[PDB]
């Protein structure tokens, strides 16, 4: 299409204005959804002109942490498969480690090629990409700590740092991670520009329990 | 309580066969080109 | 004919706020030999430096600089390499790859002599592969060989004299020693958090096109904001701007509740107000300014001047603060508050501390150490004291010394090592 | 033949390492000077292996580079370590035994007439690591050692080959190659002395001085004096860094545009202050000492009384004694007195005036944060180091604190104490001398330790008491005007004639009174409470 004047929020919207929070199927959590959807999926709806005059790059990180069995993976899934974007490249926890001297870090490098290719080829009209790290807290531990006597516990974290924010830019990705212990993740991963919005998910209050019961039955 | 890596080495196997998969294609190729040239003359 | 640094050039056009004193050194030591008549420098019989290291804590802007130096200097396209990208499976492909970077510089240097153009290669994140050779890291022995190859190629037995290498890291103490010798990575620069003026500069830079496109309200006062954001680093101001934008922009579309509200009238008068920023201060929080929250929390109960001795003690404290600020030979002053328990000592000490306005304020209490082992405690304490030798003016507060050394009268029992550490320190 | 007839070694870049040059020449190429007939007549075999090593940046590569052109040698074959290895099976081994063909062919061809072929392995330690490393993987990292070892030990009578291997760390080398017949001779290259330092400066500044590009003001001797622990590389870095300052006065980088004063280009000239700035820029990486003692006496002396003079004279006497006699190879002294009277400064001052080659201090400051074993090891290494130079002065600070004394137990670390007890009585190795000064403030505690018997002589340092000395320190500190300094002492005479403070507290009080109210009401007030 082409609109001479009075262009749309998005010719192919990611959220698509026929959307409301009662369609997800996640009961209870309500403010969390508000904060998440505002901080992240607000800058990808307005016309490109105003956003470009504003010069703010979209947030490229999301972290969810909380006790076991609370709903984290549910949220990740619904976000993954209720949007208008390319299919997620799921990776489980220690799915990355490989046998030979140089295969784990190559595997990490493998995840970004389609995004860089399309961004290079097209630019701002590239469709969004999503990749989900499951159970982030397995491999990406604080550098220089005890454990990982083998020299892998550093190189892996290193490649990921260099690749999410480096000398070459990229702003058509959204990465999400889930965990039970955020106190062990490396400190350099939790700065603005890498995993910006962090959300705790807690046990439900009573009214939330009523909501969950109504959702299930 | 420790852990190990592994490595690869390419072995004459390829030092020969893969280089031969250039020389021995282009050269038999040379025989086939000769055949084609002769057939062209014969057909004429 | 091809003088790299472009005859008219100003630091103002780089686009980096703060750090006005570093660029001077870098350009004086590095590029101050390459924009001069060749005959003179030849008479001078010296060789251009070929190394550069930039180190500091995360988010201080040590990757922006490398990029701009790469792009603004009228040289060949920079050869980027990410950290652990060199290694390879087959034996002998790792070492070969690191000597494939130098081929073209040498290729030019044999032919055109001293008229070749600068070549620049940027190693991102040096410390991952170039650790101190000698340990038992992998069980194969590749890293030593890579360090070796780099050692032999940076200086070696052959001269290149037309190359430059740039490096970035967060931990400088693991780099193998031989790299740091002069002749390899000569100039080394620390990039630290900004001061207030640097903060103001950064705010000015970030919200530039903001202002000239008439999308900023006239209410915001950047000086006030720079005054509010005390321990913010360079990489969290940008977060602040983004968040303020999100608050301002959310007022129209109303994501989730109902769409279609996006219409020309609403979006034709977008303007970020001051309230948006204040709201955004509740989302972004420092990472290094985590101790001042404790101090402000310690005086939550509030100060009430039930008498006048309170005034006198406070004035004496302010006097002492002034004295340390104004003196030059008195580089160390220590004080003690004692009195009956429950008399409100910690609140008063913190209350004095917060008005000082010093750049650096920190507190040690039994709170931070709880659950730790002895060695862990001693390490933490030593770390905190060594961190206090950076800024020009510093304030440190110790709470309940008796409980830190773990005193109980029954034995008497107490830990001697921590006591000695404190006495020495 | 083996050395060019036209050569004298004066022309070469290498300077400051002359003894090492003579040792190498004597033990390496000496046997290849005469006609061959003599050597067999004497039944002496030739040397085959050489090793050079030292700390990073000492000049070994310079030697390895220039020797080929230096001695009419066949163009030496240079191979850096990690290039011998290769991907394909058997490639590394053949690569190693691909170097020796030319020499061996010449050997079969021409017997003993064959010329000398020299090959140098830069970076010996990279590949020839220990051949018992383990790892359960591709064994190319071992058979290379076997290949070189076979071609170097089972040579089959090749007697015209010298391999020179350079490294920075001998320890990593496989021990199998350090044995007779295989890298017999090992030459250490250590940091330069002062005279070689001057040689290096001169060599570096040759081209500068020739082209009249240096101001006559500059004095090399002063610079050589200043650079305590600088190697050649650091000296070169200093030279070019000093140059950058002179360069950066015409070209104003960043500020303004490019403003090149074409006239001053011809008047470019370096000056002393530029070198001083450069010294502030570069720093050495060795350090050891000669700074802690200087900072320990920063406050300086005042000679407020004769006692200072007498003590200093006694110290001078003792240093003379240890300097002169050969039967007195060890002397120990104690300095004890009231706390805060000022002990450390005095000992540091005496040591500084002594001017011996070798000096250090041990203080609780350095040892802070370490575990007990680490502290023991540290002290032991420091002592072992002290037993090296011909003359040595060692200072020990606040002994009681080193032993972790607290009077409530009384608790203390016995191991450190007894280690010190044995160590302070150890005569150094033959024909070495040592002088120990230890300071303390808790004489009685030491007496209970019964460790008072290893001290040859004890020195008291009474704190000052007479108002005159107070006037001396006050006039030196320039606290006030003349009338002020008079009135205060007149007031103090009657306010409190009996007087006992010390020294440190006095300076502290002076500064505080200066800050707030240099009238009597502060300085005299505090002085009165303290006493
Ligand atoms: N808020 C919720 N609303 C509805 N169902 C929920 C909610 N929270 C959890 N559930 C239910 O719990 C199931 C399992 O939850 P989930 O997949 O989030 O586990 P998890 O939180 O990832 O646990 P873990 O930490 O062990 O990985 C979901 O399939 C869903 O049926
Ligand atoms: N002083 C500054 N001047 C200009 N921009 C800055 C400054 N500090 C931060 N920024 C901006 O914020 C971001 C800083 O991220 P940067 O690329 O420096 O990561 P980093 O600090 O190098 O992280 P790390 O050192 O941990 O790898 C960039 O977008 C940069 O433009
Ligand atoms: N002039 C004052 N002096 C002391 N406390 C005051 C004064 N004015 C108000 N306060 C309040 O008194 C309380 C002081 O309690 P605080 O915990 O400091 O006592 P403390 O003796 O330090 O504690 P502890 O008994 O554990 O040593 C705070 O609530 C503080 O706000
Ligand atoms: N004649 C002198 N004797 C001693 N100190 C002097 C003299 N003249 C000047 N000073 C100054 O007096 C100070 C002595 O302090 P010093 O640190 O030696 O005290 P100390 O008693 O060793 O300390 P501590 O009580 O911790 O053992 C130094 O600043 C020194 O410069
Ligand atoms: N006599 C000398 N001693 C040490 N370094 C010197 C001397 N003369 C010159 N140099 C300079 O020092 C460097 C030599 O260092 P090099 O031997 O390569 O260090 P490494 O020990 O790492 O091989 C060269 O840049 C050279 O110009």
């Amino acid at each position: 299409l082409k609109s001479s004047n009075s262009l749309r929020p998005r010719s192919n919207a990611v959220i698509r204005p026929d959307f409301k929070f009662e369609d997800l199927g996640v009961g209870g959590l309500d403010k969390e959804f508000t904060k998440i959807f505002r901080r992240a999926f607000a800058s990808r709806i307005f016309p490109p002109s105003v956003i470009e005059k504003l010069g703010i790059s979209h947030v490229k990180g999301l972290l969810l942490y909380g006790p076991p069995g609370t709903g984290k993976t549910l949220i990740a899934r619904k976000i993954g498969t209720m949007l208008n974007a390319k299919e997620p490249k799921i990776v489980n926890g220690p799915e990355i480690l490989s046998k030979y001297v140089g295969s784990s870090e190559e595997n990490i490098r493998n995840l970004f090629k389609d995004a860089e290719a399309e961004y290079r080829a097209k630019g701002e009209e590239s469709s969004l990409h999503i990749i989900i790290f499951d159970e982030l807290d397995s491999v990406f531990k604080q550098r220089g700590s005890r454990g990982d006597g083998t020299g892998v516990g550093d190189n892996v974290v290193n490649q990921l740092l260099a690749k999410m924010d480096g000398v070459d830019q990229l702003n058509n990705i959204l990465v999400i991670g889930m965990t039970n212990r955020k106190d062990l993740i490396d400190s350099a991963l939790l700065r603005p520009g890498r995993f910006e919005v962090q959300v705790e998910i807690h046990l439900p209050d009573e009214k939330g329990r009523l909501q969950i019961f109504d959702i299930q039955t | 309580g420790q852990q190990i890596f592994s490595q690869a080495l390419l072995n004459a196997n390829r030092r020969g066969e893969a280089k031969t998969a250039l020389a021995e294609v282009q050269a038999r190729h040379q025989e086939l080109l000769k055949l084609e040239k002769s057939m062209a003359e014969l057909t004429q | 004919s091809n003088a790299v640094i472009r005859p008219d050039f100003k630091f103002e056009d780089l686009g980096v706020g703060g750090l006005d004193k570093e660029f001077t050194k870098i350009f004086r030591r590095a590029f101050a030999s390459r924009i001069f008549p060749p005959s003179v420098i030849e008479k001078l019989g010296i060789s251009h430096v070929k190394g550069l290291l930039l180190y500091g804590p995360p988010g201080t802007g040590k990757t922006l600089i490398a990029r701009k130096i790469g792009t603004m200097l009228n040289a060949k396209e920079p050869k980027i390499v990410n950290g652990p990208e060199i290694l390879s499976k087959y034996v002998g492909s790792s070492e070969e790859n690191i000597r494939n970077l130098f081929k073209d510089a040498e290729a030019e240097y044999r032919a055109k002599g001293e008229e070749s153009s600068l070549h620049i290669i940027i190693f991102d994140e040096l410390d991952s592969v170039f650790k101190q050779r000698g340990s038992r890291g992998d069980g194969t022995g590749v890293g030593d060989n890579v360090v070796n190859q780099l050692l032999a190629k940076m200086d070696g037995v052959d001269q290149l004299n037309n190359i430059l290498v740039i490096g970035m890291t967060n931990r400088k103490d693991l780099i193998d020693s031989a790299l740091l010798r002069p002749g390899r990575f000569e100039v080394q620069v620390e990039i630290h958090l900004p001061d207030e003026k640097g903060r103001l500069q950064i705010f000015d830079i970030q919200t530039k096109k903001m202002r000239e496109n008439n999308m900023m309200s006239d209410d915001v006062n950047l000086a006030e904001l720079a005054a509010l954001t005390k321990n913010f680093s360079g990489a969290e101001i940008e977060g602040l701007v983004k968040s303020a934008s999100s608050f301002a922009i959310n007022k129209t579309v109303n994501i989730g509740k109902g769409a279609t509200k996006l219409n020309t009238k609403d979006i034709a008068k977008l303007k970020v107000t001051r309230e948006d920023f204040l709201n955004a201060l509740n989302d972004v929080t420092p990472a290094f300014g985590i101790s001042e929250e404790d101090l402000k929390t310690c005086v939550e109960g509030g100060m009430m001047l039930y008498s006048e001795r309170v005034n006198s003690i406070l004035k004496n404290g302010a006097r002492y603060v002034r004295q340390v600020r104004e003196s030059d030979k008195s580089r160390l002053v220590s004080l003690l508050i004692h009195g009956p328990a429950g008399s409100g000592k910690t609140a008063l000490a913190a209350e004095i501390a917060l008005k000082s306005g010093f750049p650096f304020i920190r507190l040690i209490s039994p709170n931070e150490l709880s659950g730790m082992s002895e060695s862990a405690k001693i390490a933490y304490i030593d770390n905190t004291f060594r961190d206090a030798y950076k800024s020009p003016l510093n304030i440190l507060v110790i709470d309940s010394l008796e409980t830190l050394v773990d005193w109980v009268p029954i034995g008497p029992r107490f830990s001697n090592n921590i006591l000695q550490m404190l006495k020495v320190a | 033949a083996v050395i060019r007839p036209d050569f004298k070694f004066e022309d070469l870049g290498v300077g400051g390492l002359d003894k090492e040059f003579t040792k190498i020449f004597r033990r390496a190429f000496a046997s290849r000077i005469f006609p061959p007939s003599v050597i067999e007549k004497l039944g002496i075999s030739h040397v085959k292996g050489l090793l050079l090593y030292g700390p990073p940046g000492t000049g070994k590569t310079l030697i390895a580079r220039k020797i080929g052109t230096m001695l009419n040698a066949k163009e030496p074959k240079i191979v850096n370590g990690p290039e011998i290895l290769s991907k394909y099976v058997g490639s590394s081994e053949e690569n190693i035994r691909n170097l020796f063909k030319d020499a061996e062919a010449e050997y079969r061809a021409k017997g003993e007439e064959s010329s000398l072929h020299i090959i140098i392995f830069d970076e010996l330690d990279s590949v020839f690591k220990q051949r018992g490393s383990r790892g359960d993987g591709t064994g190319v990292g071992d058979n290379v050692v076997n290949q070189l070892l076979a071609k170097m030990d089972g040579v089959d009578q090749l007697n015209n080959i010298l391999v020179i291997g350079m490294t920075n760390r001998k320890d990593l080398i496989d021990s199998a190659l350090l044995r007779p017949g295989r890298f017999e001779v090992q030459v250490e290259i250590h940091l330069p002395d002062e005279k070689g330092r001057l040689q290096i400066f001169d060599i570096q500044t040759k081209k500068m001085r020739e082209n009249n590009m240096m101001s006559d003001d500059v004095n090399l001797a002063e610079l050589a004096a200043l650079t305590k622990n600088f190697s050649g590389a650091e000296i070169e870095g200093l030279v070019k860094s000093a140059s950058s300052f002179a360069i950066n006065k015409t070209v104003n980088i960043g500020k303004g545009a490019t403003k090149l004063n074409t006239k001053d280009i011809a008047k470019l000239k370096v000056t002393r202050e530029d070198f001083l700035n450069a010294l502030n820029d570069v720093t050495p990486a060795f350090g050891i000492s000669e700074e802690d003692l200087k900072t320990c006496v920063e406050g300086g002396m005042m000679l407020y009384s004769e006692r200072v003079n007498s003590i200093l004279k006694n110290g001078a006497r003792y240093v003379r004694q240890v300097r002169e006699s050969d039967k007195s190879r060890l002397v120990s002294l104690l300095i004890h007195g009231p706390a805060g009277s000022g002990k450390t400064a005095l000992a540091a001052e005496i040591a500084l005036k002594s001017g011996f080659p070798f000096i250090r201090l041990i203080s609780p400051n350095e040892l802070s944060g370490m575990s007990e074993s680490a502290k023991i090891a540290y002290i032991d290494n420091t002592f072992r180091d002290a037993y090296k130079s011909p003359l040595n002065i060692l200072v020990i600070d606040s002994l009681e604190t080193l032993v972790d004394w607290v009077p409530i137990g009384p608790r203390f670390s016995n191991n450190i104490l007894q280690m010190l007890k044995v160590a302070l009585k150890r005569k150094p190795p033959q024909d070495r001398r040592l002088l120990i000064m230890t300071t303390t403030s808790a004489y009685s505690v030491l007496q209970q330790m019964d460790i008072l018997s290893c001290f040859d002589n004890e020195i008291a340092v009474p704190n000052m008491t007479n108002l005159d000395e107070l006037n001396n320190v006050m006039i030196e500190s320039n606290f006030l005007d003349d009338a002020g300094r008079v009135k205060v002492i007149n007031e103090l005479s009657r306010s409190c004639p009996n007087f006992n403070v010390g020294i440190k507290k006095t300076l502290t009080n002076i500064e505080t009174a200066r800050h707030d109210e240099d009238p009597v009401n502060e300085l005299v007030e505090l002085m009165t409470q303290s006493a």
